[PDB]
């Protein structure tokens, strides 16, 4: 509703364009960037592939939008997860592999599973007097 | 006066606390150099590429200093978790309180039945005034390609190649160490309470201040009412304006003005004709274009530098902070050093831990006087053959014209006894002369 | 009423509708600075 | 942009008369120089 | 001002390093001045 | 004359970019040495 | 702005915008608190030194590096002697 009669662009306060009034058929639409980022690429020295990770992506917009792949794929709490198999219930006291958030990527093919570097003792002793 | 000193004496006391946030961690801050640098223009990957090592340097650097907090991170839950020995009976479900002392609010979920839920509710509470913790930046992250019409800054920095990654052990499994931790004082084998039950812990620790066992043992409900009422002003205290709170929230703070500015610097002309790649590679060829986004480059890969050499700075504090803190882990809550101030202001009786966003809060509770009394106290008496005694934690004091014993920190005249004096063979000057005692 | 114009430097603040609400001439005085550095029309209390 | 000076001082250059002009209202202070421009600020004289 | 934001950064980073050193005084002071209880009769003039 | 300027603008930039890095790691150690010294007016001087 | 003929160099760092400024404590005030931490251990109630007083306090120290408190209380007069003898050799000491 802010297009005045001789006005036909909406700028941020950096200069850049994030919208317009099309002069044609006086539609009016908002600009979005399109998406960019990185691929997390896990590597061990012993395998012939890497399992990648697509941070904060879910798997269907990386497969409609960025690439179509054959590996298999997970939708995992960081993200996208390529050739690697979900096990999150399987637990590791030790990682090479550190995704983030206590999630760790093993290899025999890649697992991807919970990284808890740290445990309590247990006693099965009375708590009661 | 004679050989007495007028001193007040504490005749009554209650147990307060205090907050203490240690900040131990970091957003992981990674920046993509050439998605920074260059965009997606090809005609500046180009030029960037004959600048050699730059970007692979400020990569090189970045990591070495996200490993530095993840060893960090992993050398505090270590610190968290050393010796810490539990019951496989214990049930945080059924079992919250020992000695009328309640720890429900510090408890969250033990074992893993009951999931991610391991966060207390004191936890919880510090965490939602805090929008930006580790899962705060996995949400707004993945909000990113949502379609919304809000126009997040996260989003504009990560599209731009500057990102916060989450940290390599999630809150929720810090939030579980220090909830086990916690628990570890509480019952047997009371393993970070020196290997006995909390209350007498607290009892002797207050008796150790110079406060005689005959009123602890007689105010033991007092004290742990005393305990849990500052216990639960610890926690309405984060609804005011908090210390503590503001301390956490200028992490975040000073991080996100750090990583705007960071962004900022893409606008910045340096001197070229625009600031944007996109009107320089629309306006010129290659001849004069190459000249343009070479200012923009070199200002571009200045501002990196300069982030770069901030972030090393800022680093080494949070390295020396989260030292602090396991010093504190292992002298305020796994066992009671003798050093004075270590342990927060006063007379401090035990420390406690909970979870905090990038650190840990401590809570420290001390002995506070609550009114006095004054009285004559002698420093030491020269007594029977001249033999000397001074007071262990305390004053000789005239109580019915009768030399007495007193603690230092509550008055309550006890006779005098080999339990609470240092003899000496000879008794030095200006001691109170006293032939009939003893 | 008629005033010379010429080359200067404003903070224009724009609502939510794009009206031009408040300005600051930014050499025009030492708040107006203070505005203009802050980018805001009021700024925190501090020393500057 | 061509801006006024906050702080600097608009004039009243409007002149109303009956039916003698004086020949000091064709002259400087009236008469003005143009420079780089004038904002002008114009009282709408709604009669009846 | 075609640099922009650079004079920006380092006014900022020293406003930080100056808030630090400010911080650490007060710190110190208040380490020195913590638990000091003192008699109103104390007169350091003939108590020395 | 731009184009001189210009030089002298990034050596001068530069000049005080390196001596904001400077003092930052400055200030570092000068907070280390005030955390021992608190520690040494607790341990040594209000107590043994 | 004094209109001396001494160009100082802090003059010169000052005009080309690079100033040190004065600390929100002055050195008077800390020197004030160092004062007052340090009467805390001279009198009653002792809040610096154990709450006993500050020769008591010097006697059980030296007592605790395994001194017998016979040869301590004996000499008090020795051992304060040596004390603001070492006192008056710091402060001669800053000379050299
Ligand atoms: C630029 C300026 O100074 N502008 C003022 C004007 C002039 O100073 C005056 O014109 C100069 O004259 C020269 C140059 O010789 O005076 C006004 O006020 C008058 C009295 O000063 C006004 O009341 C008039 O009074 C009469 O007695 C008369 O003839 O002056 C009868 C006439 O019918 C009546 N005009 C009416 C009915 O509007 C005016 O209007 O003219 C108010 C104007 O703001
Ligand atoms: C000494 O031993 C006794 C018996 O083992 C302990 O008494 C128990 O203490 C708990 C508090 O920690 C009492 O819980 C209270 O229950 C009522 C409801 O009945 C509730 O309203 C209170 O809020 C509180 O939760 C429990 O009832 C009590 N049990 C008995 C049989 O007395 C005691 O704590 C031990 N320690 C000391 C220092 O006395
Ligand atoms: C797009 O918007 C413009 C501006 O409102 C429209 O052009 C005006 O249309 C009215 C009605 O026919 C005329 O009175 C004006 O003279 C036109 N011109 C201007 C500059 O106002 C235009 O008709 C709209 N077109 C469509 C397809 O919506
Ligand atoms: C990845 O693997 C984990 C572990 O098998 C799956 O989590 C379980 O999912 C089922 C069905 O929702 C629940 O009943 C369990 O309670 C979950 N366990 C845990 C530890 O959360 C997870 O659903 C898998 N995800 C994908 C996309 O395959
Ligand atoms: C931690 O506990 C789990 C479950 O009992 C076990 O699989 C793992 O080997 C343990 N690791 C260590 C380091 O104790
Ligand atoms: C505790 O564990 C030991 C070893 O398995 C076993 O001998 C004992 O019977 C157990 N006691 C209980 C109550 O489970
Ligand atoms: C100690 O203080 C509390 C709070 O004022 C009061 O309830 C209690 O009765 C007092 N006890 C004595 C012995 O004065
Ligand atoms: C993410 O998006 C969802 C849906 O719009 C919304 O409910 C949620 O509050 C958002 N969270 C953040 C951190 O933006």
């Amino acid at each position: 509703v802010y297009y005045n009669s001789w006005q036909n662009l909406l700028y941020d306060s950096n200069g850049n364009i994030i919208g317009f009034k099309d002069f044609v058929t006086n539609k009016t639409y908002n600009i979005f960037p399109c998406y960019a980022g990185r691929v997390s690429a896990a590597f061990h020295q012993n395998a012939s592939s890497l399992a990648l990770l697509y941070r904060n992506l879910k798997c269907s917009y990386v497969l409609n939008n960025i690439s179509l792949t054959t590996q298999p794929y997970f939708d995992s709490y960081l993200g996208c997860v390529f050739n690697a198999d979900n096990l999150t219930d399987y637990s590791v006291s030790s990682c090479a592999l550190r995704m983030g958030s206590g999630f760790c990527v093993d290899y025999n093919s890649y697992r991807f599973v919970t990284f808890e570097p740290f445990n309590v003792s247990f006693v099965n002793d009375s708590i009661e007097s | 006066v004679g050989g007495l000193y007028e001193i007040k004496i504490p005749t009554n006391f209650t147990i307060v606390g205090q907050e203490e946030f240690i900040q131990t961690n970091s957003p992981k801050v990674t920046i993509d150099c050439s998605l920074f640098v260059c965009s997606n223009y090809a005609a500046c990957h180009d030029l960037l590429s004959e600048y050699g090592t730059f970007c692979d340097n400020i990569n090189s650097i970045l990591d070495e200093v996200n490993g530095l907090l993840d060893t960090t991170q992993l050398h505090v839950a270590d610190t968290l978790m050393q010796g810490v020995t539990l019951s496989s009976n214990l049930n945080t479900n059924l079992h919250f309180d020992v000695d009328n002392i309640n720890f429900k609010s510090l408890v969250g979920c033990l074992g893993p039945h009951c999931g991610s839920s391991s966060r207390s509710f004191f936890e919880d509470l510090l965490f939602d005034k805090v929008k930006l913790s580790d899962v705060g930046f996995v949400e707004a992250y993945n909000n990113c390609t949502g379609g919304s019409e809000i126009r997040d800054l996260l989003c504009v920095q990560s599209f731009n190649g500057i990102k916060v990654l989450p940290p390599i052990l999630s809150e929720s499994q810090i939030s579980g160490y220090t909830t086990a931790a916690t628990v570890a004082a509480m019952f047997p084998p009371w393993s970070a309470a020196a290997g006995i039950p909390f209350s007498l812990n607290v009892q002797y620790r207050i008796n150790g201040l110079g406060v005689t066992m005959d009123v602890l043992n007689k105010n033991q409900k007092l004290i742990a009412t005393a305990f849990n009422n500052a216990l639960l002003s610890i926690q309405n205290g984060f609804s005011a304006p908090n210390s503590a709170l503001a301390k956490i929230q200028s992490v975040v703070n000073s991080n996100a003005q750090a990583l705007n500015s960071l962004l900022q610097q893409l606008f910045n002309k340096f001197g070229a004709i625009s600031s944007s790649l996109q009107e320089i590679l629309s306006r010129l060829d290659p001849p004069e274009a190459q000249v343009q986004i070479d200012r923009l480059i070199n200002g571009r890969l200045t501002a990196l530098n300069a982030y770069v050499s901030q972030q090393l700075s800022d680093i080494s504090l949070v390295k020396f902070g989260a030292a602090l803190a396991m010093e504190k882990v292992n002298e305020c809550v796994k066992s009671q050093s003798p050093r004075i101030n270590f342990c927060g202001n006063g007379n401090h009786i035990l420390s406690l831990v909970q979870n905090a966003p990038y650190g840990l809060l401590f809570m420290h509770f001390s002995y506070k006087p609550i009114s006095f009394k004054t009285v004559l106290v002698s420093p030491g008496l020269c007594i029977s053959g001249d033999v000397g005694i001074a007071p262990k934690q305390g004053y000789f004091i005239k109580h019915n014209d009768h030399w007495m014993f007193t603690g230092s920190s509550y008055y309550y005249p006890e006779p005098i006894s080999d339990k609470n004096v240092v003899f000496m063979n000879t008794c030095s000057v200006n001691f109170t002369k006293a032939p009939l005692v003893y | 009423w008629v005033t010379p114009l010429s080359k200067r430097q404003y903070l224009l603040k724009f609502d939510n509708r794009g009206v031009i609400t408040n300005a600051v001439d930014c050499s025009s005085s030492f708040f107006s600075e203070i505005q203009c550095k802050t980018k805001s029309l009021l700024p925190n209390t501090g020393v500057y | 942009g061509y801006f006024p000076k906050s702080g600097a001082n608009f004039r009243d250059l409007s002149l109303k008369g009956t039916t003698y002009l004086s020949t000091l209202w064709y002259q400087k202070p009236f008469l003005s120089d143009f420079n780089n421009g004038i904002f002008s600020r114009v009282k709408n004289t709604k009669l009846y």
